[PDB]
């Protein structure tokens, strides 16, 4: 019951999915062949981890996941990698020719040739669920598949599953690791097209993760592997409420109630701590107070923005590991006196807390120290609209000259779709201003 | 044989209800397996009020457990006295209510409600003469609030001349799970105004302050709060569970002078921290019982006036000294009792004390000061509703804004009604 189906779209979605499912297996004690010796109910069960893993009669624990990409080379590494036995072959779907960093090819020219097969595979996963809760969709904003095919898939999932919840983990582009000049175009197009189909979206700014790796982990030139290991820890913190049971556990959906005051205002800001190397963590035990205070350090946010220059509409603290409410309450009291956390006047100001007792885990060969306790803060702040503004400005510079637009028109799109998408973004920026103004 | 049918709905409703049945099962000498092992005939005199007698001298609570998710009732079934409940009396769905009054009242709750009524009807059909019903629930969630008030409405349709009583936990931003609690509580309060005869208002803020300030608990939990609710529920039902006077209707007739003003503030004494073996004198019991700090609605009685007051004293004590102290509290603070209801302060005594105490006192007030509770809720409701904040959770279930505006006016009318009798 309460199953969650994960969908990983494009290179960024697939590679982040690799890191997440490896981490999940380590947290739950699942071996690369899918066996889980601690699971005494063979072939089934209703344990908390069954939200993300189905079971076969042979004792295999199989991720409730589909991997999809329009070219094969990334998913091919999964097919031949360490966890190749984890997935059934039909869960890994590839085409031959990718979207060439063109939303139009991902949503139309190329995506339309594989969308039906993808939906059929998702249906096979749904049929095995006794109480499907919804989907988790991982994808980049900047790639042609991550943008165009994700939006096509989200539209089709609304039709085939109605208002069943769909959450996103969306990779927001940064110049240090970007691969296409037109990524601002693709980002605005998919954000516009997906907006009414997504119930909640966690943006991950690649530049924020890049800075954290360089600053806190002493990684000179972070790679996708470095970035994805950190992203997986944040993803794990957010989904841990769904995969583990506990007296103090609070379900992600209950945080969602507080985080989304209006349908379009559904982009929480995530902050994670502690991010520290083994060399620095040695003999340095980071307390509940220390990791909590770090949550309000802007340098630890998953999206670059200044919450001090906006207003809060919600603040949630998701703890895991050796944490008890007494220490949380004391930590929060301190913060409430040294940081002015300004809420809009129409919203309560109490922090919402959940605790999962299962301690954090790390993948061998990684950069993060193993820690006894960690926290992910999820806040709804008007400041996250800064991320839209930066993207919209790059869009405007190019679109005023119609640079690169012929690539999209040549694949069937119309200039009207660009202005329509950009106007929706302008309205969204204005919405974020409006909700922050005090009531009359 | 004046049977009462007990219903507990949602997470809060089932967790407080489970503790209530643990407390009174102990008082009546009923073990977790339903077998009687007391030593006083007073334990069984009125046992059929809350328990059905099964084969083999087994006593089974006349209780129905309701929820839209399985988690909490799984905990109850595995809890201390979980095995004492009738297995068929567990009625639950899988979807959950998402802290959403509309889901409990109009969609998810609507799909399950008929099966709950089947169990209610079954229990009512085996009653020699049913008094009425008691429901335990919170108002700030979705199942207890939304589906609980749906159940009350359908029970009144099928049993229109039976008394409906609730223990209703009021939300507070100090002890809050979600921000929509004032929405759910405002929607429920109107249902209660229309469809219950008596509602005990239990404010989570008052329960917290008692645990933190008086009981000196550094980190109060929901369990600590429920300990106070269990003790209070046992206190206010003593006169129903032991020889006295008497039944729900007679209580209502002497407590409720106007039909809509049926929301009570309960209180308990002693409330002692761990100096716990000290003997408590009748004056101490009487002074604390009327102290605002001993009350669980988070309303200052000195801000309003008592329409009616009931006080129950438990334990082997001097009934002569009880009257002297009671008559002393009234005749020393008569400015807070309306003078147009003569002799509106009634006192009752019960010989059997609660477990672990030589004597205790329970307080039931129908005070116009309860308007402060409804004012707090109304202000929190409007702060969000002015901006239509979080409404999409409710319109997605088919509700319209007009229903929120009507609930807003209904509760402000209720506040206005209390204010006229306070002057
Ligand atoms: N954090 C992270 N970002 C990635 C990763 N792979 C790609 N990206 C980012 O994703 C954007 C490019 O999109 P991709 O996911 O590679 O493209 P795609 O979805 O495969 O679509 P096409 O190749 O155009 O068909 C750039 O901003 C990259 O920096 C990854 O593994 N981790
Ligand atoms: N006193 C008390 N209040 C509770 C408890 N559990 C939840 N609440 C309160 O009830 C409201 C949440 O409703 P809940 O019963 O959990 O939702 P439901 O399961 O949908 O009915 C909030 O105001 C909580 O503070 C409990 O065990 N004791
Ligand atoms: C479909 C639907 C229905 C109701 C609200 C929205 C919504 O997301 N906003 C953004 C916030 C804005 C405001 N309050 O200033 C109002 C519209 C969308
Ligand atoms: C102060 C108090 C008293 C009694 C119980 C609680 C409690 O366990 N929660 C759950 C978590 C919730 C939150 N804000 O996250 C607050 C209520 C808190
Ligand atoms: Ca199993
Ligand atoms: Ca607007
Ligand atoms: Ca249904
Ligand atoms: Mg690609
Ligand atoms: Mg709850």
């Amino acid at each position: 019951m309460r199953e969650c189906i994960s969908i990983h779209v494009g290179q960024a979605g697939v590679q982040i999915g690799n890191a997440c499912w490896e981490l999940y297996c380590l947290e739950h004690g699942i071996q690369p062949d899918g066996q889980m010796p601690s699971d005494k109910t063979i072939g089934g069960g209703d344990d908390s981890f069954n939200t993300f893993f189905s079971e076969t009669g042979a004792g295999k624990h199989v991720p409730r996941a589909v991997f999809v990409d329009l070219e094969p080379t990334v998913i091919d590494e999964v097919r031949t990698g360490t966890y190749r036995q984890l997935f059934h072959p039909e869960q890994l779907i590839t085409g031959k020719e990718d979207a060439a960093n063109n939303y139009a090819r991902g949503h139309y020219t190329i995506g339309k040739e594989i969308i039906d097969l993808v939906l059929d595979r998702i249906r096979k996963l749904a049929d095995q669920c006794t109480g499907l809760q919804g989907f988790l969709v991982f994808h980049s904003f900047g790639g042609g598949t991550g943008s165009g095919f994700t939006s096509l898939l989200m539209e089709r999932l609304s039709v085939d599953y109605g208002k069943k919840s769909k959450l996103e983990f969306s990779i927001y582009p940064a110049p240090q690791v970007s691969t296409a000049v037109v990524e601002p175009y693709n980002s605005i197009l998919t954000t516009h097209t997906t907006l009414e189909h997504s119930d909640c979206a966690f943006m991950v700014d690649n530049e924020a993760i890049y800075d954290i790796c360089r600053r806190n982990l002493d990684i000179e030139r972070p790679t996708y592997t470095n970035l994805n290991r950190l992203i997986s820890q944040i993803v794990s913190s957010i989904t841990a409420s769904l995969r583990f049971d506990g007296a103090l556990n609070v379900d992600l959906t209950e945080f969602q109630t507080n985080l989304v005051p209006y349908p379009r205002i559904h982009f929480p800001l995530a902050t994670y701590a502690p991010v520290i190397s083994a060399e620095k963590a040695y003999h340095e035990q980071l307390s509940v107070a220390e990791i909590t205070n770090a949550c309000f350090e802007p340098a630890n946010q998953m999206v670059k923005c200044d919450p001090r220059h906006g207003k809060y509409m919600a603040c949630c603290l998701l703890y895991r590991g050796d944490v008890v409410p007494k220490d949380v309450n004391a930590a929060i009291a301190t913060i409430k006196t040294k940081r002015s956390i300004q809420f809009v006047d129409w919203c309560p100001t109490g922090f919402k807390v959940g605790i999962n007792y299962q301690p954090p885990t790390v993948v061998p060969g990684g950069d993060l120290a193993k820690v006894q306790r960690a926290v992910c803060m999820l806040s709804n702040t008007t400041a996250i609209a800064e991320a839209w503004a930066r993207l919209d400005h790059k869009f405007d510079l190019m679109y005023a000259k119609r640079a690169f637009v012929h690539w999209y028109v040549g694949e069937g799109m119309e200039e009207g779709e660009f202005s329509e998408a950009r106007e929706d973004m302008a309205a969204l920026e204005k919405d974020y201003e409006e909700v922050g103004v005090d009531s009359v | 044989m004046r049977e009462i049918v007990h219903i507990q709905a949602g997470q809060c409703g089932n967790q407080i209800g489970a503790k209530f049945w643990e407390v009174i099962s102990d008082e009546h000498g009923i073990d977790p397996t339903g077998s009687y092992h007391g030593d006083s005939d007073l334990q069984l005199e009125r046992i059929n009020v809350y328990y059905n007698e099964a084969t083999g001298n087994k006593y089974v609570p006349r209780a129905i457990l309701v929820d839209l998710e399985p988690g909490t009732m799984d905990s109850v079934r595995s809890g201390p006295f979980g095995q004492i409940f009738r297995p068929d009396n567990f009625v639950f769905g899988q979807s959950g209510a998402g802290n959403n009054w509309a889901k409990g009242h109009y969609t998810e709750g609507a799909e399950l409600v008929d099966s709950v009524l089947d169990v209610v009807r079954k229990e009512s059909e085996s009653c020699d003469c049913l008094q009425g019903f008691q429901l335990t629930h919170s108002l700030g969630g979705g199942t207890g609030s939304g589906m609980g008030t749906l159940l009350i409405s359908k029970i009144r349709e099928e049993y229109p001349d039976r008394i409906m009583n609730t223990f209703s936990v009021m939300p507070s931003p100090k002890v809050s799970d979600t921000v929509v609690e004032p929405y759910n509580a405002t929607l429920s309060v109107h249902q209660l105004v229309e469809n219950t005869d008596e509602t005990y208002c239990i404010d989570n803020e008052a329960l917290y302050d008692i645990c933190f300030r008086t009981l000196k608990l550094t980190t109060p939990t929901y369990g600590d709060l429920n300990h106070l609710v269990s003790a209070t529920m046992s206190g206010v039902t003593t006169c129903l569970r032991f020889p006295g006077q008497a039944d729900l209707r007679k209580l209502a007739v002497n407590m409720v002078p106007f039909p809509r003003l049926h929301f009570f503030m309960p209180g308990f004494a002693p409330l002692t921290s761990r100096q716990q073996y000290r003997a408590l004198t009748v004056p101490e019991l009487t002074q604390q019982m009327f102290d605002s700090k001993n009350m669980m609605a988070a309303c200052d009685p000195r801000h309003g006036r008592y329409l009616t007051v009931a006080a129950i004293f438990r334990g082997r004590m001097s009934m002569k000294e009880v009257d002297e102290q009671m008559l002393n509290v009234q005749n020393k603070n008569s400015s807070y009792f309306v003078e147009w209801i003569p002799n509106n302060v009634k006192t009752a005594v019960c010989d059997i004390p609660p477990r672990g105490l030589k004597m205790s006192a329970t307080f039931i007030g129908n005070s116009t000061a309860i308007q402060e509770l409804f004012k707090r809720i109304s202000e929190q409701f409007t702060a969000m509703f002015r901006r239509k904040a979080f409404l999409h959770w409710y319109t997605g279930e088919g509700m319209d804004e007009m229903e929120f505006t009507e609930a807003e006016s209904n509760m402000n009318d209720l506040v206005s009604e209390y204010q006229q009798y306070q002057d």
